[PDB]
């Protein structure tokens, strides 16, 4: 499966930095699309076309040129539009729908303990849930079959840049006689929540 | 405009050729093709912009090389005969849904210069058969023994060029088709009515422009050195 | 791959001739097609997106099957002058382009009348040299290749003497051999039985 | 600005001077491949996806080149207004629970870079360490800016104190983060 990519249009005739980019923005699929291509020069978007718009706008004075000249070619016109269809849907329905829609990778889920060990003295576990795409996920604590919310608290959701991510739950806590406390992950890779237990 | 240097050469193997391409259209993507029978326009090597190069389907044997906008060359350090061909240059804009292509150069590569031959040229008069039978004239023009076959064919009228009623072989055709160093015969047509024929003070010439080795080129032979050369026929109306 | 056919297609002035192409890579989005006259380089002559299934353009149009990776451009009431190769070529994401192998078309003019006849020529320098001329022939008739080593007969060709509305075919034929004579010259193609041969 | 999903099919970065540009796809924050401009190749991060998609180098090369362009027009068209330094913050964290003994791999995240030009080097008890080291291309931000990861395995041990060391053109001094 082809990717195609956005086509970056030619400007008219200590550092500096030049980005182009073309952004596909997909909502419930295919079903609504936007498009969007910027043009940047040390940091300031300066010229930009947006499918919602239809044609090359400037975005500052800099860009007044090159979206004048860029919308009065209908060959420029005509390739720049055509790329909602020829990048962005065509992409999703075809790469992107055989790789990362499709990618699904289970959380690694193991409970450790902050201190030693010592019943009716306060400690911490920490439910480490690792390695997993994509990123939705919902992590709790149990005490005895009961959903504790005091003295729990979560990461943000950590990129690990690696196409996975990491989020790590820790439960302040005083370990009794007898009780089973456990970290229960749901999350779409899974056929049913992984649950894994430290019995004090 | 996409202007090719030079349009018709001859190399000797072993030898460097370049060929030059220059356009003025503020083109940023130049392109390299050869042409050859059964083959098509083969893609050797382009161009995005000053300094960088790609290969294309058939890069071997051949550097390029970028040193401008509007200048993009094709190297051939170690020329063999497989490079014999017709090759163009094309010139575009950045994704460009359009070529705009050079006029052609004709390369020979010759394992040796001794080959090389310029076209004999004979006029032949119309017969009077055909004069009492239609009071047309036709008269045929035979170029022949020339190798390579890089050659113009025109005729003159009474020193201007012609072209109605001309018609020319579209191809040369080779004298022993059994040879690869076969020299080459090429024939053409000029007709015109039998009382323009008949006018003594009227005359035709037909000219071959040839191709061949440059006048500092190495030569040693019973025969003239076949340089690069005009050689013509001519007759004379008649009542 | 982008492959054309015919190699060669001949057809007469008025007839519409067609051009066939079809290409491997399922991703290919735009196919513009080049015109080049002998002597001179290609230039685009017309053009399809995937998206069309039909380009017109005055006499030339493309016609285009996705489904089959199928090309054909069309060329109506065809002229002498649209005689020339025609390329097919390919590109997607509008990327380079690799072209098809090229298809020459000869376009054949009517002779109004046909008068076909075998004359001998001479040099108008040494008497002894001679080249045998067959002219005026319908353009239906194929001029073969000599059978014969040491016999050269030229391809048939289409001259035009315009302030006189007047076109005609001719070959050629000459050989260095001491037995060679004009009358069967031509002998190995297809002559007319209304031939004028003077001798 | 919503959505499910977004893929950024193409980004393309120039900068003058140094000749340096990147050419990249993302999707939804993650790198699909980037094109080596030197070998002429799509790199994919995951080499399975590299396996079922494809990508031409050339479309990135070609987009390079219009870029590099644009950059000459835009530097003249500007008066030469030249790009402003940003510090850049660094956040050190393990891929997976450090267990000592056991074979793991450090990850400096680095933001708000700007230009996208950097030193990000590892230092194992002050003194400079290089195991199975990678770096991920630059990242880009909604302001421009950009980030990067860089990669260090390593061995996990009470005796082991590590730095992730900054060097960039908006940092007075080199600034070590600690872990």
């Amino acid at each position: 499966f082809e990717a195609q990519k956005a086509k970056a249009n030619k400007a008219v005739d200590r550092h500096f930095v030049y980005q182009f980019m073309g952004e596909c923005y997909f909502t419930d699929g295919t079903q609504r699309i936007r498009y969007v291509t910027r043009y940047i020069y040390n940091r300031e978007e300066y010229v930009r076309y947006d499918s919602d718009v239809g044609e090359h706008r400037a975005v500052t004075e800099l860009g007044r040129p090159d979206a004048e000249y860029w919308n009065s070619q209908p060959e420029i016109l005509e390739r720049t539009r055509a790329e909602l269809d020829t990048v962005c849907r065509h992409n999703y329905e075809g790469p992107e729908t055989h790789t990362s829609l499709r990618r699904l990778e289970q959380p690694n889920v193991v409970i450790s303990l902050s201190r030693t060990e010592a019943l009716n003295h306060h400690n911490t576990l920490v439910c480490s849930v690792t390695d997993f795409y994509p990123a939705k996920i919902k992590v709790r604590w149990f005490r005895n079959g009961q959903e504790e919310t005091v003295g729990v608290s979560s990461t943000q959701l950590i990129r690990n840049g690696d196409w996975t991510f990491q989020v790590l739950v820790m439960l302040e806590m005083t370990p009794r006689r007898g009780e089973v406390y456990t970290c229960h992950v749901e999350h779409p890779s899974l056929k049913s929540p992984i649950t894994v237990e430290w019995r004090a | 405009a996409v202007t090719q240097s030079p349009r018709n050469k001859v190399a000797v193997t072993g030898g460097k050729v370049t060929l030059s391409c220059d356009q003025t259209n503020n083109h940023n993507n130049m392109y390299w093709y050869r042409q050859d029978t059964g083959h098509g326009l083969r893609l050797i090597h382009y161009s995005y912009g000053a300094g960088s190069t790609e290969k294309g389907d058939i890069p071997d044997g051949y550097k390029a090389s970028r040193p401008s906008q509007e200048d993009f060359s094709l190297i051939l350090e170690l020329a063999t005969p497989s490079q014999t061909s017709v090759y163009f240059c094309a010139s575009g804009d950045f994704w460009g849904d359009t070529l705009y292509f050079g006029a052609g150069t004709r390369l020979s590569v010759l394992e040796d210069l001794k080959n090389v031959f310029p076209p004999e040229v004979a006029v032949f008069e119309p017969s009077e058969a055909e004069i009492s039978h239609t009071q047309k004239a036709t008269l045929v023009c035979l170029a022949t023994g020339f190798y390579p076959d890089h050659v113009e064919l025109s005729w003159w009228v009474n020193g201007k060029e012609v072209h109605s009623g001309v018609c020319t072989d579209p191809q040369p055709l080779k004298e022993q088709p059994a040879l690869n160093d076969s020299r080459y015969a090429l024939s053409s047509r000029l007709r015109v009515s039998a009382t323009f024929w008949q006018n003594p003070r009227n005359h035709f010439r037909c000219q071959v422009q040839f191709y061949g080795l440059s006048e500092n080129d190495e030569w040693t032979q019973d025969r003239a050195k076949p340089v690069t050369q005009i050689v013509s026929a001519e007759a004379w109306g008649r009542a | 791959q982008v492959r054309q056919s015919p190699q060669s297609l001949t057809v007469w002035e008025g007839e519409t001739a067609i051009l066939n192409c079809s290409y491997e890579n399922s991703a290919f989005d735009y196919f513009p097609w080049y015109q080049q006259f002998p002597g001179e380089g290609p230039a685009l002559l017309i053009a399809i997106r995937s998206v069309s299934d039909k380009k017109e353009d005055g006499r030339f149009t493309i016609f285009f099957n996705k489904r089959e990776k199928k090309l054909s451009l069309h060329i109506t009431d065809s002229q002498p002058g649209d005689s020339a190769t025609y390329f097919c070529a390919a590109s997607k994401g509008a990327d380079r382009l690799t072209f098809g192998k090229g298809t020459q078309l000869i376009i054949q003019p009517y002779i109004q009348n046909p008068d076909p006849a075998v004359y001998q020529l001479r040099d108008s320098k040494s008497s002894d040299k001679s080249v045998c001329l067959f002219t005026d022939f319908d353009s239906e008739t194929n001029v073969s290749e000599s059978k014969d080593s040491d016999v050269y007969i030229t391809d048939k060709c289409v001259l035009d003497m315009r302030s006189m509305d007047f076109k005609s075919n001719s070959a050629v034929a000459w050989s260095n051999k001491a037995a060679f004579a004009c009358a069967n010259a031509f002998n190995n193609s297809i002559i007319p039985e209304d031939t004028f041969f003077p001798s | 600005i919503e959505a499910d999903h977004v893929g950024t099919y193409g980004i393309s970065v120039y900068q003058s001077p140094g000749d340096i540009g990147q050419y990249t796809f993302e999707f939804d924050g993650d790198e699909l491949f980037y094109v080596d401009l030197d070998k002429k190749e799509t790199v994919w991060m995951l080499p399975e996806f590299g396996q079922l998609a494809s990508f031409d180098p050339q479309g990135g090369l070609q987009n390079i080149a219009v870029v590099k362009h644009n950059l000459g027009v835009l530097t003249k068209r500007s008066n030469s207004t030249p790009a402003t330094n940003e510090a850049p913050q660094a956040t050190v964290f393990p891929k997976s629970p450090v267990l000592l003994g056991q074979p793991n791999t450090l990850i400096c995240f680095v933001d708000n870079i700007f230009p996208p030009v950097i030193n990000i080097t590892w230092l194992r008890n002050s003194k400079s360490v290089a195991d199975g080291v990678y770096e991920t291309s630059f990242f880009v931000n909604r302001d421009y800016s950009f980030h990067k990861l860089s990669y260090l395995t390593f061995i996990p041990s009470d005796d082991d104190i590590y730095d992730c060391k900054v060097e960039h053109w908006g940092l007075e001094e080199p600034v070590l983060k600690h872990w």
